[PDB]
RNA sequence: GCGCAAGACGGACCAGAGCGAAAGCAUUUGCCAAGAAUGUUUUCAUUAAUCAAGAACGAAAGUCGGAGGUUCGAAGACGAUCAGAUACCGUCGUAGUUCCGACCAUAAACGAUGCCGACCGGCGAUGCGGCGGCGUUAUUCCCAUGACCCGCCGGGCAGCUUCCGGGAAACCAAAGUCUUUGGGUUCCGGGGGGAGUAUGGUUGCAAAGCUGAAACUUAAAGGAAUUUGGCGAAGGGCACCACC
């Protein structure tokens, strides 16, 4: 049984790319076919970010963040709850959840 | 053993290296130069338990005690720099890193520009571990 | 056992006239035995600083290499080794559905000083554009980075350290650069990344002496 | 570790929803009456009516969910 | 469409089709006279020249070749040529 | 019973034979 | 933190994007050679399509000779996990991994769908080249130039939708134009095991590649989808025969 319209990934007009590692496993799965992540995290999120503006000796001074991306395998997104799975009528949504956040 | 700087007039300014990784914390400091240190500090010095190396109070102690080095020694403003790993292996700090640097806010100590100072490869050599993965 | 602070001297050093502010900071360093003196101790010394603690109230995310070159007791004398910009901002510029463009010559000054200037670049998307991709082709690529190349070698092969640097202190490269390269293709974000030092002329003191007045 | 915690005062306003892992600890946002800018969120073990004044004797950090 | 009449559609219709796809079979590049504003002789070129072409007593280039049609020198008058 | 290892070990059963013939003389 | 030295690789920029027959291809620069598409009122004039013989290329792993081999890492060595692991896990670790030659021609080398050519609907996008048309940007006036926008043309990866139509259904704008059955042409299969097995030939130093049985047993082996299952699957709600 042919499960979707793709092969799963986004390979169409070449036949093979470059493979990268996943961030908590190890697998070589290929760059068109793994889970990318663009998240931005300052290096104080909530937790004390007054008392370290209070801290700072110049006046103004705003902290800077940590644009880092990670790459996951397939088991390893889904154990940690990155991606869920969904029934085959909205199946094909290529849109993301909406982000206020 | 003591700075000629004054306690009224403005505050001195060294820098201090945090490596902050999964398992393991270290918090060490050094002149600006950074050719001679200060003093330092690992996650397991007084806690002779394995399993808090990478825990909040380890971090919080670690920096309690570069606090009262530089409250003896009279260091006041430090620049705080983060390191995760360094290499090819991960990418994001743990935890230990936010508790080290909210506990060198809680103490007193003055803080300037923070930044971070992983040791990003263009790209590495292989991976630790094979192509399937570190499977468990 | 014992603590070593009680050989623990304390010198400071000296910014050039090329910046404003004239102290960054302070060193500790050991005490003088004869057979170890600690006046090659601060040589060996490269300071990392930023703009806000060197010039005046400006933008500050730059970063720049000081070397000492001669000590004669309770100051030091430093000079230009390098300059870098800040890894956040370098990571923050990175867009998506953008491309970059670098470019590197290795461009000999008047002197003896050696220099190897990096630049990178990225294109500007415009108001009214409604597509979303906006990359470039490769000729287009190849012709920015030659004019890119050869303004960068232009500006720096005539003249000395200092006069270089004091145009580096001002985006002056930088304004050259989007005023010259924008009609073959609208880019908006050049910075000079980082300029490496390789080799030195023969040491002197009546250079270290007119860099600090 | 030498910490000083002075005596603040607490008044609730609204009631958050009922966490814990066996579900008896209740989110519960203050309202101060020393000073009306601060509102900490905690976990506390009771009736609550919104409204009733709050006793507190340390006030630095704030809750998780569960654990 | 069911009824589509493929005898005499609007001319704007073999406009915008193909060169081959028209129902009458006929190119769309045309010739063209052009001269030199300081001299008397003028020759003429095709709309798409793939050589450059000087006009005659070798006094000033005319065309230069390009992927499409041949762009004009600065400052020459032209017109197109029909019968 | 999948075929790789099944053909891995039948292979080798098929050396074994190979050789055998072989040294039979 | 500062220098020296070696080897490997070129992230983020990198996309349901490009190129190539496929396997595959990402630091800049310099040289050589080839090619799709676009445009053409240029030239030869049937030079055409597919192909048994035969031929080129071909991921990794494998074998033969070398300088040199960072990191990772078959077989192996040492500890924990485990009723029992010579498995998952950690530390070392040889052959290999990279380059120059010499070879076998094997993958889920899969779009699990041969090539050419004609036809049958739409929508909005991206890439190349050409074309027409408001208005902005390279010291304020014109020209074509690079970019921005609005439409058109040809080829290619495509996306959405469609009682065109097809199919056992998944699905397909081809897997359609088919009992209303014939456009040209190459390879290839008749219930399932035995078995890609033995023999024979063939190539190879070497592993194996190609060719390719018989006896006997067997009435099922298989493909699509539905209904409550049953999940150390995910997400909601409830119970003091559950908890605080
Ligand atoms: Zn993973």
């Amino acid at each position: 049984t042919k499960k979707r319209r793709n092969n799963g990934r986004a390979k169409k007009g070449r036949g093979h790319v470059q493979p990268i590692r996943c961030t908590n496993c190890a697998r070589c799965v290929p760059k068109d076919k793994a889970i990318k992540k663009f998240v931005i995290r300052n290096i104080v999120e909530a937790a004390a970010v007054r008392d370290i503006s209070e801290a700072s000796v110049f006046d103004a001074y705003v902290l800077p963040k940590l644009y880092v991306k990670l790459h996951y395998c397939v088991s390893c997104a889904i154990h940690s709850k990155v991606v869920r799975n969904r029934s085959r009528e909205a199946r094909k949504d290529r849109t993301p959840p909406p982000r206020f956040r | 053993s003591l700075g000629p700087q004054v306690a009224e007039g403005e505050n001195v300014f060294g820098v201090c290296h945090i490596f902050a990784s999964f398992n393991d914390t270290f918090v060490h400091v050094t002149d600006l130069s950074g050719k001679e240190t200060i003093c330092r500090v690992t996650g397991g010095m007084k806690v002779k338990a394995d399993r808090d190396e990478s825990s909040p109070y380890a971090a919080m102690l670690a920096a309690q005690d570069v606090a009262q080095r530089c409250k003896e020694l009279g260091i006041t403003a430090l620049h705080i720099k983060l390191r995760a790993t360094g290499g090819n292996r991960t990418k994001t700090p743990g935890p230990g890193a936010q508790s080290a640097l909210r506990a060198l806010a809680r103490s007193g100590m003055k803080i300037g520009r923070i930044e971070d100072v992983t040791p990003i490869p263009s790209d590495s050599t292989r991976r630790k571990g094979g192509r399937r993965g570190r499977r468990l | 056992v014992v603590d070593p602070f009680s050989k623990k001297d304390w010198y400071d050093v000296k910014a050039p006239a090329m910046f404003n502010i004239r102290n960054i900071g302070k060193t500790l360093v050991t005490r003088t035995q004869g057979t170890k003196i600690a006046s090659d101790g601060l040589k060996g010394r490269v300071f990392e600083v930023s703009l806000a603690d060197l010039q005046n109230d400006e933008v500050a995310f730059r970063k720049f290499k000081l070397i000492t070159e001669d000590v004669q007791g309770k100051n030091c004398l430093t000079n230009f080794h390098g300059m870098d910009l800040t890894r956040d901002k370098m990571c923050s510029m990175v867009k998506k559905w953008q491309t970059m463009i670098e470019a590197h010559v290795d461009v000999k000054t008047t002197d003896g000083y050696l220099l190897r200037l990096f630049c990178v670049g990225f294109t500007k998307k415009r108001n009214n554009q409604i597509r979303k991709t906006s990359y470039a082709q490769h000729q287009q690529v190849r012709q920015i980075r030659k004019k890119m190349m050869e303004i960068m070698t232009r500006e720096v092969q005539t003249n000395d350290l200092k006069e270089v640097v004091n145009k580096l202190i001002p985006d002056s490269i930088g304004k050259d650069i989007e005023k010259a390269c924008q009609s073959i293709y609208p880019l908006h974000d050049v910075f000079v990344r980082k300029v490496k030092m390789l080799k030195k002329p023969k040491f002197e003191l009546g250079k270290l002496m007119e860099l600090h007045g | 570790t030498s910490r000083v915690q002075p005596i603040k005062l607490a008044r609730v306003t609204k009631v958050l929803g009922r966490t814990g892992s066996q579900g008896q600890c209740t989110q519960v946002r203050v309202e101060f009456m020393d000073d009306t800018s601060r509102s900490i969120i905690r976990n506390v073990k009771g009736p609550v009516r919104e409204g009733d004044v709050l006793t507190l004797l340390e006030s630095e950090r704030e809750a998780r969910r569960l654990r | 469409p069911l009824a589509k009449d493929l005898l005499h559609p609007s001319p704007e219709e073999e406009k915008r089709k193909h060169k081959k796809k028209r129902l009458v079979q006929s190119p769309n590049s045309y010739f063209m006279d052009v001269k030199c504003p300081g001299c008397y002789k003028i020759t003429t070129v095709f709309s798409h020249a793939q050589t450059v072409v000087l006009c005659v007593g070798c006094s000033t280039v005319l065309c230069q070749p390009t992927g499409g049609k041949a762009r004009l020198t600065e400052g020459c008058s032209f017109r197109r040529k029909q019968h | 019973m999948r075929a790789k290892w099944r053909k891995k070990r039948m292979r080798r059963l098929k050396r074994k034979r190979r050789k055998m013939r072989q040294r039979s003389k």
